[PDB]
């Protein structure tokens, strides 16, 4: 499952840390930012301790220094079953939700509630199946012998179940899973009978087995409104659910949880580009950040004294300063040429790129004096110009075509200034002819 | 995936929760259609609408979209009634049942003419959907 | 097991009888006169008389006003509606801003109905109809583990039950006062008539079939709306499916809010229904435009209007939606004349170091008296709040190194680790490239 | 009841005499003579009713009983006049348009007088006994309907047996029936029956048995404005619109049509015309093209007597980039006449303060009520109005029963007022976020 | 009997062949307005031209709204007369385009006329005669339907098709109802009950149409009147079908939808096909739009394109900005608040203030029809106002002058009367002068 081909951060598989919350050198595709690390690493203890709720951590620096990297490996190091909700800014913009009922939405998927069941199946492999049937159709008799590895049994059917039985047609052979409370019958495949393929089934024929959901606010939310169905979640028209069903579902998941019958686990919020936001959306944060039924919110930003949208003034990162007083800011730093050479190896690893020595020096030189970036992306073109000319190891010239062939920024605004004639200016004036 | 207990505690009533009983209380004690409770705006709208059962507000107000349209009926109203016949539903009831040659009804039928002239029943299909799929 | 967040330290507003504030009680330090000033207000308005009164309550930022909102809302108890909002949520892109507004007033005001639930359950032994193509009455006999008990029913549940496929033999749930019935399944007894089937079984009610018991109903004034203002029409009382048009929101005319109130006073007459007035509380309220404000006043001025308070923390600034009105609190002077200003005061250094005292009790630290005056210190320094947040990373720096209390070490590796504002602007400020 | 202590509610009617000459204080308003005569003119001019069109505008500063006047007009015109008071950020809607919501805000002020007759028969149904013809296509029916006093048997048409067979009753329910009209309705079932069948259901109701006379005669009289027909004659079931308010943009063919019919209504002699007023607060926050939209259809016949509210000095009007006097349009003003309010002195407002104290059941002393009205001479009159409310409940925590001096004093501590709330943000600007978002939030430099 | 604000004026007044004379059908002075629009009325009568567009412009209270008003006057009321404002076309539901184009298209009227056949009145007999072989494995086939039909003064029996009877047994016919049979389509539609069939029992619901006058067979000649727009959205909206889209939109909110142009052409080319048969009248009308400064330039461009139509209507705009810039434009100093472009394209007409004669003649004529009497000195002490503040303020201040006389039991406009209506009500000046010279947010 989770077909994927390669993202920009698939190396990062968690944070790298010790028992005592150290980071190492270079750990699960992690390398530098070693305060930043330990940050995030304490942020973690807080998520998996769960006993606090709604406190806002701020990660901001300069563009592309670990950031987003740094969320991708609190989401990693995470693991299954804890919500984790990675938004942009300016996501919350919507036609038919206001930007306080998306901002609730948003908050209110990253809660979610624990339930243990326990329910019998009988998943076995048939081995004949008889079936008497009347003239027109009153009365019909079954007899069903079916068994695993282990036992073997015959069973007199009823009505219903040979109506389950010929409808979703069940053949000698097969390996079936019958729900006996709903009727529900999977044909899982076909047992090995040379004479698709699964094996046959061992032990007891009726086994019960218990299953954990976790199941989030937001659903218990549009399942209760009785407007619209469980397909809205699919659909997306929730349509400005009222306050009136979250406060029963805010009563009836306390209630549960003081009878035992189900658990709490708080999530992870995280907000991408968070000064893309309004003001009326930050006066909403502040507000909804002192619930109890609450997640930890991560907002990461790059702004440096920008403007507030939605207000004339400047603050900074982007945020008003009562917003900046319910957060704890995370920092993070430039690169060195070391820990740059260290991430495009661990870059080129990953894409199945081989590299020689010399050619990883002029990435690394042509890394820091550029862009991390431009040298991140140039090592998958130098590969293809390689498989051009039939050779595997990407070698100096490889790398030099490809920076000849492809321009970085500094190359391009250099350019556009030495022939701004050719171009469209902010007065919209251009010069097409050559001569004259 | 959906847990019993949510469906349990939240769907159908037993005797810790109180869904048909504020059911009951929302829809029936409450409803200002009421004739045990309001028959004086029931009459007044038995006046403006003209419909002879005071009962039917009750009925139209407590059933969904799709099933009051599929058993509605052509009942009768009286006369002494403010709610009178708009020109264009006159236009509509000329020609129901009015043939081919009418002045009423040429000038009503602008659409069938244009599909028997433009020999759109004969013509092919041109798209097809990628995917067809049930509910989840 | 328990959850902190910024709050669930404030139990009410700790006053006596007298209604004078003591200095520490009730998780509140300080703040004598904003507290005495709220509790005669929590009596105003369980005095249960006046209608439109309004609150505003205004200071810097972190010195407790939501805080004040939240032991007023304590004080009054869990019976009186308390319905908290932001500025921000009265913007809707389906209806305009008046109509959520006014729904938002709908909404504070509460009745309480005194019902009752009778409850029979059992197996069913015994299904007979009788007519007179039209049954006239079914006669049900329900059986459970202390008896038996037969029944008559009209054709009306009749059809219910034979909508539910009941025969003989199930385990049923018939509500005497609504007339619901509900199928649990097939009983123990029954199990053996096949080796495979698709029925659940149950087993029989330990107790009596018959059950009764009293309840009480709370029901605001805007339930009542949106029970009787539905644009579709009703809906069925089980639907995982929902209705194929979406149901949006509308603006509600007066005449059904007047005929709501002709059956809400009719229904008090009789003593069925009691009414219970509450509390709006909009917290920021700057964030409100320049018709919000204007409609506020008419509002304010109807005859059923719950108490409302305000919050703001800004100074003489414009109003939204305007371009020179400069007024305190971003409020407009048309609607200050119709309020009561209650001023909020800053701390000083004890105030502070009790309060993170206090915060350290409720989150089950245990904090050196030398890490106390350290974390006092850095709370002056630079915000109360910031002080209050680095509690639990020390507590967690602490519990690394195998600890259970919290030392000036980890308070300074918390400081290193963690910035404030001031420091984040001193760091983007001598910065080269977007910090 | 459901009505608490207003602000205003102290109001019932406008203290006139019968030369529209006003008392000094009767009926709830102190004061305004001028005003008070004015509002009588209007109010004479709006019980004639030969009259259409008219626009007054009611100016004032703020805290001087505009709306007091309005609420004294709207509560000495009497029952059955229609009267509608909106305010100016009502019209600003997603789904209809301005101009449409001002046709409907002056549609919903103009009604009409219907009266009619009804023939009630109205008891319990004992025994209904239908035959049947050997063709079938006639039907009769006994009809066995009682009362607690005398009971008699009814002959039925076929149109009976089909209405009474729909919402079927079951020979014990309370049924009501009109003999000019036809009308059946099932209101419920009898408490005789009450323990008949175990568990009532869902679609049941229990009523008292009707007593008394079976058979009587009534005369009601109905009120329908012309918004109502409108609506009604929008769509098929348009009740549904009349109280959600998904109406959306009614066509003028509609409108056409119903005013010729009620003029042929009003010709005939089926109906009568009922005009009202139309109260506008805060009209000062309307956009132009409301303005331009409002002076071309005061000239319409069909058009109510239009009260604007207002209370600004020269400022701008909204849509536009000019400054007008009291935010209006000088066309908008021509068409106007102005009823202008001055401001109290310290005898009307110890008056209005004693009587919204004794509307409040709040008793007060003579010196409390003379520092209240001292109070309201340096501040405003409302400021002393909440003061008085708070010091009851001051004076009822000391267990004691009047308001004292102390009371007031104390109630006059812990709250603020407008001036003395502006002097503390002045003087500590610093811990205030200003209009560029700078705030000192550290107690420490 | 309602007075509000007009209806004092009957037509322009002028005499036929000639000019305005200076007092008649309620108007005092601008005999050269009247004039222009007596000629632009001849014009609309003589049904050729299309898309013509006229401005009239001048100062407030001057009488462009009560021009307009009597050339609809003068019309009659058989051509069609649409009144408008300019923030009328701003709707939230469809563009603006859309609605200018449903209000030309609602100021051009059909006439067309028509003949019926019709057999009604009371059913006497009712009888399926069957046939004489009939078919195996059916039931009473039938070979006519005999109906006896009875009026005032006439009785008559027919003799009818097999298929009626099913639209018989559908409709409810019985006997001793009134039905009503048109010749080419049949349809028996079941229009009551007799009178004399009404007190046979106590409880009904049915009503009783009394017999219908005349014979039983009459042919009737109808004439209707429509607009081109009734035919629009009649043609653009589905009849009674039986499908579920139908009955789903009959019962849902009637949303405006965007037209388009096929269908309008369509309705255009079957009209003129109808008309070409000598059947159809066409009745070109007025479209009047008062304070055409509300318009923004896009409208503008829209009726630049629209005026040069093939059916457009006779279009009347009116406005009193002297330069003005137009709306929706932040440079564009224009006369009036409306385009060059649009200029260009249409006659102005202008329009003059009064004088004191004519100020206290139009007060008499608005007094004499409001039913009131007024002193002489009185009357002229009213003019001397309605000279030094306005000709409307003048106007409006006569009702509470009636009452005022009424409350001192006399029935006599007095010099008292009206000073204490002067001291009562202001005007705009005085109350503009209490705005100035006070500071307490007057
Ligand atoms: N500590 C790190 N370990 C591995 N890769 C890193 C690290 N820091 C940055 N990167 C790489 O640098 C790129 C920029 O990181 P990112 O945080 O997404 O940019 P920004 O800071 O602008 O959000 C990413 O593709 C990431 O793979
Ligand atoms: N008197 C007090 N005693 C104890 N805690 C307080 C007191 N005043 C404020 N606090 C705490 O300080 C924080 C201030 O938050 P809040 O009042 O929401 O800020 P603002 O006043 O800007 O709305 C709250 O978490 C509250 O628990
Ligand atoms: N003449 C009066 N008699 C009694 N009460 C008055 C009078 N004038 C004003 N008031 C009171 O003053 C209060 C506020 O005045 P209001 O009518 O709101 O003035 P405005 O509408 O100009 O703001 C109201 O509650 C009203 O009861
Ligand atoms: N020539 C006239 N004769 C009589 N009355 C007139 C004349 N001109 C204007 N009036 C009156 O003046 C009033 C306002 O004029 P109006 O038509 O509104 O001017 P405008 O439309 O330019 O504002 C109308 O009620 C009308 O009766």
């Amino acid at each position: 499952k989770s077909l994927s081909l390669i993202a920009a951060h698939s190396h990062i598989t968690g944070l790298g840390l010790d028992e005592n919350l150290q980071p190492r050198p270079t750990s699960e595709g992690m390398v530098g930012q070693l305060q930043a690390r330990r940050a995030a690493g304490v942020i973690l203890k807080m998520v998996q301790n769960g006993t606090i709720a709604g406190r806002a951590v701020l990660v901001a620096g300069p563009p592309s220094t670990g950031k987003t990297a740094l969320a991708m490996g609190v989401s990693q190091s995470l693991g299954k079953d804890v919500p984790f909700t990675a938004i942009a800014g300016s996501e919350i913009f919507s036609l038919e939700l206001s930007k306080t009922e998306a901002l609730t939405q948003a908050f209110r998927k990253s809660i979610g509630i624990k339930i243990k069941e326990e329910t019998e199946l009988i998943e076995g492999e048939v081995v004949e199946i008889q079936i008497d049937r009347s003239i027109t159709g009153g009365h019909k008799q079954g007899k069903l012998t079916i068994k695993t590895t282990d036992m073997e049994t015959i069973y007199e059917l009823g009505n219903k179940m040979i109506d389950g039985l010929t409808k979703e047609k069940v053949l000698a052979g097969d390996v079936i899973s019958i729900d006996k409370a709903s009727g529900k019958i999977t044909k899982l495949g076909r047992s090995f009978a040379r004479s698709r393929f699964v094996q046959c089934p061992e032990g007891e024929l009726q086994k019960r087995k218990t299953v954990v959901h976790t199941v989030s606010l937001h659903e218990i939310d549009v399942i209760n409104s009785r407007t619209q169905g469980f397909l809205a979640l699919f659909t997306g028209d929730t349509g400005e659910i009222r306050s009136e069903v979250r406060d029963q579902i805010n009563t009836k998941v306390a209630e549960w949880k003081e009878e035992g019958k189900a658990e709490i686990v708080p999530g992870v919020l995280f907000i991408d580009e968070v000064h893309m936001l309004d003001i009326e959306c930050f006066s909403f944060i502040n507000r909804a950040l002192e619930d109890e039924f609450a997640p930890i919110v991560m907002m990461a930003t790059n702004r440096g004294v920008s403007k507030t949208r939605g207000t004339n003034y400047k603050s900074p990162h982007g945020l008003p300063l009562d917003l900046l007083d319910r957060s704890i800011i995370i920092t993070t730093k430039s690169y060195n040429e070391q820990e740059i050479k260290t991430i495009l190896s661990i870059r080129a690893q990953e894409e199945e790129v081989e590299l020689s020595s010399d050619a990883l020096d002029l990435l690394t030189k042509t890394g820091v004096e550029t862009s991390l970036r431009y040298s991140s992306n140039l090592i998958s073109v130098a590969q293809q110009i390689a498989m051009k000319r039939k050779n595997n190891t990407v070698e100096v010239e490889d790398v030099k075509r490809a920076y000849l062939l492809f321009l970085d920024s500094a190359r391009s605004v250099k350019y556009v200034q030495e022939n701004e004639s050719q171009y469209i200016d902010d007065q919209g004036n251009v010069q097409i002819s050559i001569a004259k | 995936s959906l847990p019993r207990l949510i469906y349990e505690d939240l769907i159908l009533p037993n005797y810790n929760n109180d869904v048909d009983i504020a059911n009951k209380l929302k829809n029936v004690k409450f409803n200002i259609f009421n004739p045990s409770t309001n028959y004086e705006l029931c009459l007044f709208l038995s006046k403006l609408t003209g419909e002879p059962s005071l009962n039917e507000f009750f009925r139209v107000s407590t059933t969904p979209l799709l099933k009051r349209v599929i058993e509605r009926t052509n009942g009768p109203k009286n006369t002494d009634s403010l709610s009178f016949k708009t020109i264009t539903q006159e236009l509509l009831e000329v020609t129901r049942n009015a043939p081919s040659e009418g002045v009423m009804a040429s000038l009503l039928n602008v659409e069938k003419h244009a599909y028997e002239r433009e020999y759109l029943n004969c013509i092919q299909r041109g798209y097809h959907p990628n995917v067809s799929a049930p509910p989840v | 097991v328990t959850r902190t967040a910024a709050h669930t330290h404030i139990k009410g507003l700790g006053l006596d009888e007298s209604g004078v504030a003591k200095r520490v009680e009730g998780g509140f330090v300080g703040q004598i006169e904003a507290r005495e000033a709220c509790g005669v207000i929590v009596d105003l308005i369980k005095a249960k008389k006046m209608s439109g009164r309004a609150i505003l309550l205004a200071g810097g930022p972190s010195t407790g006003k939501t805080a004040l909102a939240l032991a007023i809302s304590q004080e009054l108890g869990p019976k009186v509606p308390f319905c908290p909002l932001v500025g921000s949520e009265l913007y809707s892109v389906e209806v305009k801003k008046t109509e959520t507004l006014m729904e938002n007033f709908r909404r504070a005001i509460g009745l309480r109905i005194k019902e009752t639930k009778e409850v029979y359950e059992g197996e069913v032994t015994e299904l007979t109809p009788e007519d007179a193509k039209t049954i006239s009455h079914v006669i049900v006999g329900l059986k459970s583990a202390k008896g038996t008990k037969t029944l008559r029913l009209d054709p009306t549940i009749y059809e219910s039950i034979q909508r539910e496929k009941v025969s003989i033999g199930d385990v049923i749930y018939i509500e005497a006062n609504t007339g619901a019935v509900k199928r649990v399944g097939r009983s123990d007894a029954y199990a053996t008539e096949f080796d495979l089937e698709t029925e659940e079984y149950v087993p029989l009610p330990k107790g009596e079939v018959h059950k009764k018991k009293e309840i009480v109903q709370d029901v605001t004034l805007h339930d009542l709306d949106v029970a009787n203002a539905r644009p579709q029409g009703g809906q069925d009382v089980i639907s995982m499916m929902g209705q194929l048009l979406k149901p949006k929101k509308t603006e509600i005319t007066e005449k059904l809010r007047q005929e709501v109130n002709k059956v809400v006073a009719k229904y008090i007459d009789q003593g069925v229904a009691e009414l219970i007035p509450g509390v709006l509380f909009i917290d920021e309220v700057n964030m409100l435009d320049i018709e919000i404000f204007t409609y506020l006043n008419k509002a304010l001025e109807s005859n059923i209007a719950p108490v409302v308070v305000l919050a703001s923390n800004r100074g003489m600034t414009t109003v939204r939606g305007t371009e020179d009105v400069i007024s305190p609190h971003g409020v407009p002077p048309d609607l200050i004349d119709r309020l009561l200003i209650v001023r909020t005061l800053p701390y000083d250094k004890d105030e502070i170091r009790t309060i993170i005292e206090r915060r350290a009790t409720v989150e089950r630290l245990q904090v050196e008296s030398s890490a106390l005056d350290l974390l006092a210190t850095m709370g002056t320094e630079t915000s109360l709040r910031y002080a209050l947040q680095l509690l639990a990373p020390c507590g967690i720096l602490a519990q690394t190194s195998n600890r259970k209390e919290i030392v000036v070490n980890d308070v300074n590796e918390a400081k290193l680790l963690f910035l404030d504002a001031k420091r984040s602007t001193k760091i983007l400020e001598t910065s080269a490239n977007y910090l």
